[PDB]
This record gives structure tokens, sequence and C-alpha cells, in this order.
């Protein structure tokens, strides 16, 4: 039974494929080579940075590092505004809540801690710790001020309560590590991506998987959303992005390059969602367009493997974070 | 019983062919390439990371 | 005077020096291949982006010293014969004040490395710092004292005034300024011998205490030291010995001080020398340069 | 007016970064491996006098910390680089599982499983220049079970006798063989029992054999 409804989602996906992405984007007008340059250079993690996090005033963000430090960033003057020392030092996410009040961060540790920067006192406490993850965490991402998801190696997803600390529902259902996790614009659904090279659509509200996408070859380490909300983008282990539409359940485009061996680490969209902007392990950070399967820039500055990207709301500025230990904004 | 019943669940789904998804994803970034920055160079006067 | 051609024809004469040659080509040759290996190992040195830590500016700083070495014993070789009579004692000391200045160097970046060397074996500390204030102060101080020294002759002190206080083997300098070179170069080398014999025990010392299960880093690492202060004693001992000699021997008495070529071109060989002994040894610059 | 006084918290937030790497840096940091019924335990246990558990211990004017992640039960191939930069790996085997099978319990013999995690952490392309301190642990019950039951049922391929000493050197070095990068980095070796009171001064010992190795690489004498 389970072969036969395998052959029917095939039969019923390779029914939908009337003309490829290239077909129909064929005409459209190639963008150009796109050529950005470093216009800041963050210094003070003494580590490999591991994660970033614009905040949605598209000026501050946060960066996570082995260091031990999870550092606060104006972006605009390089000030440093916050320097949090984390108890675990292991850590490999972090996440900015989008009213600026509380960050995010966890690793090896298995915890989500969660910290308040908006206090009495004028010091950053540790505000709350969620405790029931059985393998590493790989990705966080706050809701609201009280509600954050996070992914897990344990092959789980979690939506937690931050004022009781409770696992409020549980995802499951993938077979491996979840590396990565983005949620939807609309915060009622979000894709996560699995080492058993698959990404899976989740139903917030409810808590069941709504749909699942395969083709690559190894592990997804990396996934985003596209502005719209209705497609999304993963990154591997196998050098190559994909593009997948939600209604068409079905692969769309697949960006990789004979040159390009080595690993994804990280992707990321433009503002209008045009560009894609993926990291790599051999240094750089490549500019794909997301509509015609071409290349069209680099982002060379890091001396070890780009670890995280990122892009403001307002599209005005990317972030690149590296193992060299230094983060670049790039206009 | 599991594996059959979420796979079940994932064919009984309202699907469309993929031109029609191209289309729409094609139309979504041309409505807002006008206001992409990193795809249209912002004037240096209203970049917050130049002056 | 300064600007008077019969003051080196003078001095020549009364040295017994007054007079292209075949061993001038063989010892260009050898001029050319010292500088082919310092270009590369400056070349090696800023290709690879893991050489940028202090160590390795000590290594390069040597390396552009034996360059300049290997550049100024060039031109003393072209600029030497027959070229002498034609020269005006300011050019006669500029001439040879390079080749001083461009040795004393050479000798002084080996002093650095053995110093920053015994820095490091002393600290004995997990990560080593890219430390630049030690850095900067080190490897200024040897170009400065070695432009000092050797531009002594230049600013006075020389032979010029009186005639009988010449060293045959360059016939416008002082003995005492001979000597005082000689004894600035003894100290130097029992500096460099002295740190490198510290280093080799406190490894040594240091690895005794430690029990393991039934020596292979402090055996290696006396083959190199021996290997590089021998190599440096074996090339600079003649021509020391040499101006030792000519500090005492009277003016032509000693028949040896007329071939002293071949001293200088061994004093120089070292220069040649260093690149392979500071490159090979390292087993991570080999790699590097491939 | 508010520019002025956010310039002056950065530069104190320099400041103390600044003074937490110096001191950050001055710190072994050792990583703890090994099969489930090793005596990782019971080094942890002598070497103190969900998730990750980290174990700070001052020895002879040396501060370290031990980093025990037993409890991932996730694939190791996504977090294994995040210890790459660690002084040394601690990695422990018993002894006494030579003669032992898996919950599997059909041919997985124990001492196989440790061998084979042995050999992917030794030639992992994380650890080319980080050495490797290895305790053989059990050795008391080892030796009491040798007297009964021959090695070959382990290695079927050994004729020597049994006797503790023969037995365990022949183990010592087929671990040891399994070193494919004989020439970057070393594999300290030592017998561990119950009760031994020296195993601090060992993984002392190593990780100062590591750091004369280490400084002797940063100069160019090694
Ligand atoms: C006739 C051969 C000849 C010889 C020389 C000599 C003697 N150079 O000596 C260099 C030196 C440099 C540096 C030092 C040390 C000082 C202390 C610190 C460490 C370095 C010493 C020292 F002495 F100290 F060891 C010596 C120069 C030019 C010519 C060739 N000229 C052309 C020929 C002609 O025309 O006849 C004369
Ligand atoms: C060399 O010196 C002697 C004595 O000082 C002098 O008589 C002779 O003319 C000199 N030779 C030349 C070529 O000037």
């Amino acid at each position: 039974e389970a072969e036969q409804l395998k052959n029917q989602i095939r039969d019923a996906r390779k029914a939908c494929a009337d003309a490829t992405l290239s077909q129909i984007t064929n005409n459209i007008d190639p963008v150009g080579r796109i050529q950005m340059r470093t216009r800041r250079t963050l210094r003070g993690h003494l580590a490999k940075i591991y994660a970033m996090h614009w905040g949605t005033d598209s000026r501050l963000l946060v960066s996570a590092s082995q260091d031990g430090k999870l550092i606060i960033w104006d972006s605009y003057t390089t000030n440093k505004v916050h320097a949090i020392p984390l108890r675990s030092s292991w850590v490999m996410t972090c996440a900015y809540a989008p009213s600026g009040n509380y960050v995010a961060c966890g690793g090896l540790d298995n915890i989500c801690s969660i910290y308040n920067l908006k206090t009495r006192e004028g010091n950053v406490r540790v505000s709350r710790e969620l405790a029931g993850h059985t393998g590493y965490l790989s990705c966080c991402r706050f809701l609201d001020d009280n509600q954050i998801v996070t992914s897990s190696g344990d092959t789980t997803c979690a939506l937690w309560d931050i004022e009781t600390g409770q696992q409020t529902t549980t995802f499951t259902g993938h077979t491996g590590d979840v590396m990565s996790l983005s949620l939807a614009p609309d915060t009622r659904l979000f894709v996560s991506g699995a080492c058993d090279a698959s990404a899976k659509l989740w139903d917030v509200r409810e808590g069941m998987c709504r749909q699942t996408f395969t083709g690559h070859e190894s592990d997804i380490n990396a996934i985003c959303f596209f502005p719209n909300g209705n497609a999304f983008a993963t990154g591997s282990d196998d050098a190559t992005c994909r593009l997948f539409d939600l209604r068409a359940d079905q692969e769309l485009m697949t960006y990789s390059h004979d040159n390009i061996i080595c690993g994804i680490t990280s992707v990321s969209f433009s503002k209008s969602g045009r560009l894609l902007l993926a990291g790599y392990d051999d240094f750089n950070c490549n500019v794909w367009d997301a509509l015609k399967a071409d290349r069209a820039g680099v982002l060379a500055g890091h001396d070890n493997r780009v670890s995280c990207l990122g892009v403001t709301d307002d599209g005005m500025a990317v972030a690149t974070g590296s193992w060299d230990s230094f983060l670049k904004i790039w206009n | 019983r599991k594996l059959v019943e979420q796979l079940k669940m994932e064919a009984n789904i309202d699907r469309i062919k993929v031109s029609k998804a191209a289309a729409d994803l094609m139309a979504y970034c041309e409505a807002h390439a006008k206001e992409d920055p990193l795809l249209t160079p912002v004037p240096a006067s209203e970049n917050p990371f130049r002056e | 005077d300064y600007v008077n051609y019969d003051i080196i024809v003078r001095h020549y004469n009364y040295t017994g020096k007054l007079n292209i040659k075949l061993t001038s080509v063989v010892f260009i040759l050898i001029c050319c291949f010292i500088i082919l290996e310092n270009i590369f190992v400056l070349l090696t040195i800023w290709k690879t982006k893991k050489f940028h830590r202090p160590m390795y500016y000590f290594i390069g700083n040597l390396a552009l010293s034996d360059l300049l070495a290997g550049v100024a014993y060039t031109a003393n070789l072209l600029l030497s014969g027959a070229t002498t009579y034609k020269l005006t004692p300011a050019q006669w000391f500029l001439r040879e004040g390079s080749m001083f200045v461009a040795l004393s160097a050479s000798v002084f970046s080996l002093l650095a490395i053995a110093i920053e060397r015994y820095i490091t074996m002393l600290k004995m500390k997990l990560h080593n710092g890219s430390n630049n204030f030690r850095l900067f102060l080190l490897i200024s101080a040897c170009w400065v004292i070695s432009l000092i020294l050797g531009g002594l002759p230049i600013m006075g002190w020389n032979c010029i005034s009186a005639l009988s206080s010449c060293s045959t083997v360059l016939p416008l300098y002082h003995k005492h300024y001979i000597l005082f070179c000689t004894t600035v170069f003894t100290l130097l080398l029992l500096s460099i011998v002295i740190l490198y014999c510290r280093i080799y025990s406190l490894v040594r010392t240091r690895s005794r205490r430690l029990t393991f299960r039934k020596s292979e880093k402090s055996l290696a690492l006396l083959k190199t030291v021996i290997i590089v202060l021998s190599v440096f004693i074996a090339c600079w001992a003649p021509l020391f010995i040499l101006l030792l000699l000519d500090v005492g021997c009277k003016v032509k008495t000693c028949d040896i001080l007329f071939r002293a070529e071949y001293f200088l071109v061994l004093a120089v060989l070292n220069s040649g020398t260093n690149p392979i002994i500071y490159t090979l040894t390292n087993k991570e610059m080999r790699r590097a340069f491939i | 007016a508010e520019d002025k006084a956010a310039v002056e918290r950065s530069k104190m937030i320099d400041r103390n970064l600044r003074e937490d790497g110096e001191k950050a840096a001055r710190e072994v940091k050792l990583l703890l491996l090994g099969a489930g019924e090793s005596g990782k335990s019971t080094i942890v246990k002598q070497m103190k006098i969900t998730g990750i558990v980290e174990t700070h211990f001052t020895f002879k004017d040396l501060h370290f910390k031990m980093f025990d992640v037993g409890a991932q039960r996730s694939e190791r191939k996504k977090w294994i680089h995040c210890f790459e930069g660690v002084t040394a790996i601690i990695f422990c085997v018993a002894l006494s599982d030579y003669d032992l099978v898996l919950a599997e319990d059909e041919e997985m013999n124990r001492m196989h499983e440790s061998m084979k995690l042995f050999d992917s952490i030794c030639n992992n392309k994380w650890f080319t220049d980080t050495s490797i301190i290895l305790f053989l642990n059990k050795k008391d019950l080892f030796e009491e079970k040798i007297k009964k039951s021959p090695l070959t049922i382990c290695y079927p391929e050994y004729a020597g006798s049994n006797t503790y000493e023969e037995a365990a050197a022949y183990i010592q070095c087929q671990f040891e063989d399994l070193n494919k990068r004989k020439d970057t980095k070393e594999i300290y070796t030592h017998f561990t029992c119950a009760t031994d009171t020296k195993n601090v001064q060992f993984v002392f010992d190593a990780v100062t054999d590591v750091i004369i190795k280490n400084n002797l690489k940063d100069c160019g004498l090694f």
C-alpha cells in the first residue's frame, strides 16, 4: 500500500509539470551582474560565528559565537549595543523577537534560552529556559513575545509557550536531524528541512505535516521562505539549492554549478524574492537569480566558510557571518 | 499504519500544474522589483550604510 | 678630503694593492642564486594567509636582509677591480658600507629570530599571541643599528687623516673600526648560540618530566640546532679570522690578505644557506611552497 | 547627545570582550568520547578531584574544561566540527568489552564497535592535528575475564598467549594501527582501572607534550 501511495503521489506530480519553470521565465530579461561591497565590518567575536538574525527595525542585529557571546550590534554605527554572556558556549542558533524586546539562542545544551533586553535595571537578564528537546537545537524563531518554534537534532520540532515554558505542540515525522526552519510571513505555516533529505510543511495551529518535498540527495542545511509565502528554497550538502512551490507540491528550479561542489550553509531571499543569496563552505556567498537559473554575483570577503546569512526587512543590506569570526554588512 | 496514513492524507490534495506556480512567482517578483534595494542600487543619499 | 681621486691611490699604494675577472662570473651567478632563493621565500610568506603570525615576519625580515646582501655583493663585484681608481672616496665608502650594512642586517635578523623563538618557548602558552610591539621593536632595532654601525666610516672614523692605521683589506677603513665590527659580530654569535642552546635545554628538561609508556622531538630539535649553528659558524668563521688577522698583521706582511674575495663569498654564501635552513626544517613551509 | 554615550558603552563592551577572550585563551579544551558501557563516567569522576556536560578542573597551575557529549543520540557529523580547536580528545575503551555483544546480540562485538568509533574519530577530517589520549578501562575486569575466555573471540588472528600483558598490548596495538594520520597527531595511551589516582597526571603530561609540540610548530623548529 505504501508503495502504491508513493506511486500515486509521483504520478499526480508528474501530471502537473506541463512545462519547466525555465520555459515560462525564459524570456524575461536577465538580472545581469550584481555587485555588492562591504560597507561595514563588525569585530569583537573571538571564535567562529554560527548564527545571525536581523531585528525587525533593520538596524540592530544579533550574532552568536562559540566564544560564548551573544552580541547585539548597531549596524549603522557599528556600536555594540549589548554583549550577553551565554551559560553554554556551544550555541548554534539565535533569534531576535519581532518586537525587539527579547533574543533567543541555543545549541548543544538542548535548551532554548530567552533573554530580556528591556529591563528596569538596564541590564540583560535571562528570562526563560525551554527544556524539552532530546537533541541539539538547530534553529529557533519567535512568533511573538510569547511563542517560539524550535527545530532539533532529535528529528522533531516544537512550538513553545514562553510564559509557562511548556511545549504547546510537537511536530514529528522527519526521519533525520532537522537543521533549519523558516516561518511563513503570515505565521500560520512553517517549513523545516532535515538530514533525511526532505522538507516538510507544518501547520502551526493543527500540528500535522501538510506536505513533504523530496529531491535532494543529502542533508538540507538551510531553508528560507519566499516573500509571498507560496514557495520556499532549500540549500543542501549536495552542493545544490532547489526551489519548491507548495501549491504545485513539486520541484521547480535547481540552482547548481559544476564549479560548485561544496555544501550550502545558509539561504535567503531579497526583499522582492528575485535574488537568492546562498552561503557556501568554500568561503563565498553566491547571488543566484531565483527566476532564471544563473549565478549573478559573488560576496567574497571571508577566510573561512560563510556560516550564516541574512537580509533586512527593508531590503537595504545583507549580513554575512563566517567561521573567521567577522560579520560583514554588504550593500 | 502511521506512515500510510500520512501519505494518504498527502495524496488527496488540490495540486496545480507547475506553469501556474511559475507564472505566480514571476508576477510577484515583477510587482515588487521597484522596491528591492539589493536589486536596484538605491541612491547613495538614501542608503544608510554609505552616508 | 672626500673628493680627491688621489686618496684612494695613496691608500691602496700604502697597503700594496695598487694595480673583468673570470671568478666574477661565478660569483655573480652565486649572487643571482641567492637573490632568487630569497625572492622565493619572500613570495611564499606573502601568498599564504596562514603565514601572518609574528614568527613569519622575522623569517621574512631575514629573507629581505639576505636579498639585500646578495644585491650589495653583486654591486661590489661590479664596481671593484679597475673601477676602484675611477671612484671618489665618498663613492668608495658607499660601496663598502653597503656590504657592511647588508651583512650586519642579516646577522641581526638571525639574532631577532633567535630572540622570538626563545620568547615563545619560554612562555609555553596554549595560543601564541600575534604581539606587534616587540615585532616592531626588534625588526627596527636590527635595521637601525645596522645602518648606524655601517655608516660610521663615511661620517668620519676612517684612515684618511693618517695612513698608518689602515686595514690591508679595506684600505680606507680604520683598523679600530674593523675591531669594533668584529667584536660586535662576536657578541651576536655568542647571543645566537646561547639562545638556541637555551631553547633546546628548555624543550629537553620539560620533556624529561613527562611519564609515558614504552626524545622524538628532543632529538630532531638537536639536529636542527646543530645544523643552524654549525652552518652559521662555518660560513662566517673564515672572514672573521681574516679580519682579526688584518687588524693584527702590518702592511705588506701577510699575502693572504690579498685574496680576501673567497672569504667574502663564503660569508655571503651564508645568506643563501639561510632560506634553505629556515624553510626545509619548518615542514609547513614546504607544503606552502607548492 | 546620545551618540557619545553609545560610543562609550561600545568601548566598555569591547574592553570586557577583550578581557574575557584573554582569560578564555588560557584554558585547555578536552573532548570526551567513548562507547556506551566504557568507563567514561569513572574517568570524569576521578578527574574532578540532557545535552552537553562541562567539567572544569585545575591541575598544577593549568585550567581544563572537559566536554562530555555522550547524551547526543543525533547524527555526529552535524556537530563534530564544533570541537575543531580543542587541545585534545580523550577516548575511552573498555577492555572487558572484547567478549561482549551489542544490543543486536547476533554478531556485533562491542570491542569492534568501539574500534569503528575510534577509527571514525581519529581519521576524521576535523581532527587532523589534534591528539588523542586513549584510556583503556576495566583492566582488572579484563584481567579476570581473559583467564577464562580466550581473546580469539575478538581478533580471531591472534596467536599470543592468554596473559594480561600480552593481550593488553595486543589490543593497544590494534587501536593504534587504525591511526592513518600517523604523521600529524599522536595517540597517548594509559591503562586505567577502577582506582589509580594518577590519571589527571597523565592527562596533564599529555597536554604539556602537546603544548610543547604546538609551540615548536609556532616557531619553525618542528
Ligand atoms: C677585498 C674584499 C672585500 C672585503 C669586504 C669586507 C671585509 N666586508 O666585510 C663585511 C662585513 C659586514 C658586517 C660585519 C659584521 C659587523 C658586526 C655585526 C655583524 C656583521 C663584518 C665583520 F667584520 F664584523 F665581521 C664584515 C668588503 C669589500 C671587499 C671588496 N672590495 C672591492 C675590493 C677592491 O677593490 O680591491 C675591496
Ligand atoms: C706608490 O708609492 C710610492 C711611495 O709612496 C711612490 O714613490 C710611487 O710613485 C707610488 N706609485 C704611484 C703610481 O703613485
